[PDB]
């Protein structure tokens, strides 16, 4: 089969701004009968199905604006969005329409970018309802930060675990363009009610130590 | 041909081409046009032309049904004809109202 | 207009079988192919397979292992696709598009997907928790309070504050699954000022179990 490779799988944009994607296939899309290369490429919106932009690697469908532009042959392609607009931010996928099976590229999404912000955090142990029922959730919020990588690590009594721990990106703030995240650490009542100290420590690219929100079950 | 199309008549309303005629790996043409008509199921008249004037069928069409199904207006229908060698044209439709393409297709 | 018009979601048990539809209109159905695709979070877009409706023939993607078949009804321009033997791997929205085999001019439209969800788990209601600050409070000006929603299925569930008159400052994150069920969290920042010495309450409502609960953030005691 053919495989669609595009890379970066993300990128950050500002409106204005010239932006290239690329994607690569394994063997040339190119008919040598009417010297076509066989790519198209696809815009997707979230809750939307795609919708077809270029055909034939650089024609472009009806109504697609101008400022989508599609060139390369054999095995190398590009979309250059000329100026990128606020509706423009998507997830751009490229097909392989050359032969069977059709087959398509993991996709390069456009997020905003937006200034670096340090997560706010807030920890949150387990409510006395959910102690009650026989379980216990440890949650942590890291809140309003840019850009969206960040790493979550939790300690127990000092000491870290790791197993049992679930995270939850929101997608990014239509408002502020920043990220937010959840972080929670999914215990028993009885291995919760062992120890005692507990700690979610957020690394991220602005503080050079760990964002540390911790407590102690004893104090009230 | 298929007995469907010549029993719905052929499509007497207009045809407009809906993108610019793509050719095959084989050489072949497709095109696609939409109908302004609401007399459908019709069947349309699609072939290849080198003289305008007496519209001699050259080359052939490929389409099984090439047929508008549907009765509402502006419905689109993909025609594959298969062109003669040298300069051509795509018709379709009859009468006053048909559509032409220039097409040409090298290896005479 | 070319619109293609697909069925509602579907939640189906492992080892079942679906029948998802694609019904046309605004070109001649029996002159152009149905292309299936699959799309799962965390995947891409993959090729199921095609129909002619016209003549019946049909391709498939070798991957699905002979579990699928494409039919089409050409009297109701409708496209039908049969998947078998699911897991929850078959968990995705399906997609049919039009497509004319031989040209360059690709999928040009597309219908708006079916949701497919496989899974042995019934219908569950959730447990809401409140989420109140840690104990002894944050003594700072801005306050984040939470509510956890967990173990319910199927989805959705709407979560609002204070009956949605509380919607600024607001995280609802997506809902994941665990052991088979689903959780989601929420998080809301308020002034210092305005609580707790105001009531800030949770709502949650899951229709499918008719359930419809309000956890009121009460400050921990010791
Ligand atoms: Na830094
Ligand atoms: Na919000």
């Amino acid at each position: 089969d053919i495989v669609m490779t595009q890379s970066p799988s993300s990128l950050s944009v500002s409106a204005g701004e010239k932006v290239t994607l690329s994607c690569k296939s394994s063997q040339s899309l190119l008919h040598s009968g009417n010297q076509k290369n066989y790519l198209a490429w696809y815009q997707q919106k979230p809750g939307q199905a795609p919708k077809l932009l270029i055909y034939g690697a650089s024609t472009r469908e009806s109504g697609v604006p101008d400022r989508f532009t599609g060139s390369g042959s054999g095995t190398d392609f590009t979309l250059t969005i000329s100026s990128v607009q606020a509706e423009d931010l998507a997830v751009y996928y490229c097909q392989n329409d050359h032969s069977y099976p059709l087959t398509f590229g993991a996709g390069t999404k456009l997020e905003l970018k937006r200034a670096d912000a340090a997560p706010t955090v807030s920890i949150f142990p387990p409510s006395s309802e959910q102690l009650t029922s026989g379980g216990a959730s440890v949650v942590c919020f890291l809140n309003n930060f840019y850009p969206k990588d960040i790493n979550v690590k939790w300690k127990i009594d000092g000491s870290e675990r790791q197993n049992g721990v679930l995270n939850s990106w929101t997608d990014q703030d239509s408002k502020d363009s920043t990220y937010s995240m959840s972080s929670t650490l999914t215990l028993t009542k009885d291995e919760y009610e062992r120890h005692n100290s507990y700690t979610c420590e957020a690394t991220h690219k602005t503080s050079t130590s760990p964002i540390v929100k911790s407590f102690n079950r004893n104090e009230c | 041909m298929r007995l469907k199309g010549v029993s719905y008549s052929l499509c007497t309303a207009a045809f407009t081409f809906t993108k610019i005629p793509a050719e095959t790996l084989h050489g072949t043409v497709t095109v696609e046009v939409q109908y302004a008509g609401t007399d459908g199921p019709c069947k349309v008249p699609a072939q290849m032309a080198v003289d305008m004037q007496t519209l001699t069928p050259v080359g052939r069409l490929i389409t099984a049904n090439p047929v508008i199904t549907e009765s509402t207006e502006n419905s689109k229908m993909m025609l594959e004809l298969d062109p003669p060698f040298g300069d051509s044209y795509i018709v379709i439709g009859v009468g006053e109202k048909k559509i032409t393409h220039h097409w040409h297709r090298s290896g005479s | 207009q070319v619109q293609l018009q697909e069925s509602g979601a579907e939640l189906m048990k492992p080892g079942a079988s679906v029948k998802l539809s694609c019904k046309t209109s605004g070109y001649t159905f029996i002159g152009y192919w149905i292309e299936w695709l699959k799309q799962r979070p965390g995947h891409g877009l993959e090729w199921v397979g095609e129909i002619f409706p016209g003549s019946g023939r049909t391709k498939y993607n070798e991957k699905f292992k002979g579990r699928a078949t494409f039919t089409a009804d050409t009297s109701s321009n409708m496209a039908y696709m049969q998947l078998s033997s699911l897991t929850t791997e078959d968990s995705a929205i399906y997609y049919c598009a039009r497509y004319y085999y031989g040209s360059y001019y690709a999928l040009d439209y597309w219908g708006q997907g079916t949701s497919v969800t496989v899974s042995s788990a019934k219908t569950t209601a959730p447990s809401v928790y409140p989420l109140a600050p840690v104990c002894g409070g944050t003594t700072g000006s801005s306050v984040t309070l939470g509510c956890l929603v967990k173990g319910y299925f199927p989805e959705p569930v709407t979560l609002t504050w204070n009956s949605g008159s509380l919607s600024s400052g607001v995280h609802t994150f997506p809902a994941l699954l665990q052991s088979g069920l689903y959780t989601l969290s929420s998080s809301v920042t308020v002034t210092s000022n305005t609580w707790p010495s105001q009531t800030i309450t949770c709502n949650v409502a899951h229709p499918a179990s008719s359930t419809k609960v309000d956890k009121k953030i009460e400050p921990r005691v010791p």
